[PDB]
């Protein structure tokens, strides 16, 4: 999420939290913090409501949701996030 | 950044987002690691139409990436497997220098085949992205053999 | 088109585009961000050059409170790491774009890596291809192969 986030991945100071050495890596890649960005092409409702909502640290189980995310199936029967809306209502209620 | 030549922040393949030539061609003029994603591009006249809007997008020197979902059957034999439409589009001269392989790691033969067959048009670079440990320790008798 | 027991195939067929266009509310629209970046943004319609940049600048400041005064480097590549300059740079670019065409470098494809002898006595670096006679003069700031 945030670069301060990012900077303690790329420095290894990440790795104190368990009690080992400074374990470097040399690159992090960032999709969904580009989502709302100016050269993407989502609708600007779309990108007001990724600006409101807000996500858990924690896991969400599957079929629930937990403070504005949701995690449920797919077609083939695979596991997705998705924002708790009117979508994700219908998809676990036709996962159910 | 030393085997690239680009800023270690990456800007990864995403099926709605970055199916975009926009958002990757100004991805790529900053300098850094932009990826055209690979599972919107399901038709030929969509795949050279989106190849044009790039090389128009771009200016001269830029660098583009490309990714590939591999577990996806029709779309990977439209991709990269029983057409060539990524190697046709190198061969003629569009500005891709990367392959993102996602969804699966291929077995050590036809593994070692896609780099050497990349490495022949001159890719150059062919990258995994694994899911578990185990699909971790593939990568590394990949990268050990 | 019905209500049967393949509805969930029916419902979720092809259902992620729908979120680029502006004919539908952002309630009723399937959007799949993660979990902790979601938390992470914060406005809108912002550029992307700006926000990678941002990413590596906070890293950069981290690692520059430290007190490390930098090197300069001519390039960001810095591949074979004995000799610096403007052939450092054709030395290490694996594609260059010639007249139009991204073809992959020539100086690359004689010798591929790092097998080209240097030579820096007077401080001119040039370098040379034994078994073929190649040679990589620095005519001013300009390379010649």
């Amino acid at each position: 999420g945030t670069p301060r986030r990012a900077a303690e991945y790329l420095s290894g100071r990440w790795a104190q939290a368990y009690g080992f050495p400074l374990m470097p890596i040399d690159g992090i890649l960032v999709g969904t913090a580009a989502m709302a960005t100016k050269e993407s092409t989502t609708s600007p409702s779309v990108k007001r409501m990724l600006v409101d909502t807000q996500g858990t640290d924690q896991w969400i189980s599957a079929g629930k949701a937990q403070g504005g995310m949701a995690s449920s199936r797919s077609q083939l029967g695979a596991d997705i996030h998705e924002i708790d809306n009117s979508a994700s209502r219908c998809g676990r209620l036709l996962d159910e | 950044t030393r085997l690239t030549g680009r800023s270690p922040i990456l800007l990864a393949g995403m099926t709605p987002t970055t199916v975009d030539a926009k958002i990757v061609a100004a991805a790529a003029n900053a300098g850094h690691w932009a990826e055209l994603a690979g599972g919107g591009q399901v038709t030929e006249e969509i795949f050279g139409n989106r190849i044009e809007q790039m090389a128009g997008l771009l200016e001269p020197g830029r660098t583009y990436q490309f990714n590939a979902l591999f577990l996806d059957p029709y779309l990977w034999k439209l991709q990269v497997g029983g057409k060539r439409l990524v190697q046709k589009a190198r061969q003629s001269g569009a500005a891709i220098d990367g392959v993102v392989i996602s969804a699966g790691i291929p077995d050590l033969d036809e593994a070692v085949e896609l780099i050497d067959e990349l490495g022949d048009i001159g890719i150059s670079h062919v990258v995994f992205k694994p899911g578990t440990i185990e699909q971790i320790r593939s990568v590394i008798r990949i990268a050990t053999e | 088109p019905v209500i049967d027991q393949d509805v969930r195939r029916w419902w979720r067929s092809d259902s992620l585009w729908q979120a680029h266009d502006a004919r539908y509310d952002a309630d009723a629209v399937c959007i799949i961000p993660g979990t902790a970046s979601v938390a992470g943004i914060t406005r809108m319609d912002e550029p992307v050059g700006e926000l990678l940049d941002r990413f590596e600048q906070a890293a950069i400041d981290e690692v520059l409170g430290a007190g490390v005064e930098p090197k300069d480097v001519a390039s960001r590549r810095l591949g074979r790491a004995d000799v610096a300059g403007p052939l450092a740079v054709v030395l290490d670019a694996p594609d260059v774009r010639w007249a139009g065409r991204t073809v992959t470098n020539p100086v690359h494809r004689i010798a591929d890596p790092a097998e080209w002898q240097v030579h820096d006595g007077p401080e001119n670096p040039r370098a040379t291809h034994s078994s073929t006679g190649a040679r990589l003069q620095t005519h001013g700031d300009d390379v010649a192969l």
